[PDB]
């Protein structure tokens, strides 16, 4: 059974630019994803000032359905970005059976961030929780701050890339990297 | 002429100042 | 025609570093 | 028309913690 429980948590706050960027990234993600009649269930969740849910995990059964759902969930704005709340609300309120989650077959959590960790305590608690439950966490960084010089964006996103103690090459990716998405699927083939 | 749409949003604020001794 | 309204300001910046101990 | 100008950056982050003496 090549099925698995996947959740994608996106932010559309003021730190994020035109939603066409993330929908294009999600487009390429879902395109490469093998969403068959009963395999690869992907739920899209949006966060910011709160966590909104538009679609459920088992609300679709085709690449086309999930692809349309991904570009259908457009965030018009967000007062703030709370990365820690995105991870928290995903493993409970998105990975719940009533929301279309399975019996716990390969819990994949993909989250995007720009660099705004105002509280490392909440995210570390969710991290240690998902680490004990051996959840496959993937963090993608989006660059959209224009960059008016070498301000060292590496020192801004470093806070989120340190979430995973495992190799960053299989956990931390970029929106402008399509091979990153391939790296996810190839390593998702394993049990962990 | 019809006006355009809202411009691009602002980026995250700068890091806070160092704490006291 | 004319350009649209300005974008919305960003979010609060990251916390400052620890002071001199 | 064309999109408006970019929004202003976010507010300055909170001051860091006091250095433990
Ligand atoms: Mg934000």
């Amino acid at each position: 059974s090549t099925q698995l429980d996947i959740v994608i948590v996106l932010d559309g706050s003021n730190s994020i630019y035109p939603w066409d960027s993330v929908t294009a990234f999600l487009n390429d993600l879902l395109e490469r994803m093998d969403i068959g009649p009963k395999q690869t269930q992907v739920g899209i969740v949006q966060y910011g000032e709160n966590v909104t849910h538009e679609f459920n995990l088992n609300k679709y059964s085709s690449t086309e359905e999930v692809l349309v759902a991904a570009k259908k969930i457009v965030q018009r704005g967000g007062r703030q970005t709370m990365t820690a709340l995105g991870i928290d609300t995903a493993r409970k309120e998105a990975f719940t059976e009533a929301r279309g989650a399975r019996r716990g077959v390969k819990k994949v959590m993909v989250i995007v961030t720009d660099g705004e960790s105002h509280d490392n305590h909440r995210l570390k608690k969710v991290i240690q929780d998902c680490e004990d439950e051996n959840i496959q966490r993937f963090s993608i960084a989006i660059l959209g701050s224009y960059n008016r010089g070498n301000l060292s964006t590496e020192k801004f996103v470093e806070e989120i890339k340190s979430i995973a103690s495992e190799p960053t090459e299989k956990h931390f990716f970029n929106v402008s990297d399509e091979l990153a998405l391939v790296t996810i699927v190839k390593t998702l083939g394993e049990r962990i | 002429g019809p006006p355009g749409p809202p411009g691009l949003p602002g980026e995250n604020g700068p890091p806070g100042p160092p704490g006291p001794p």
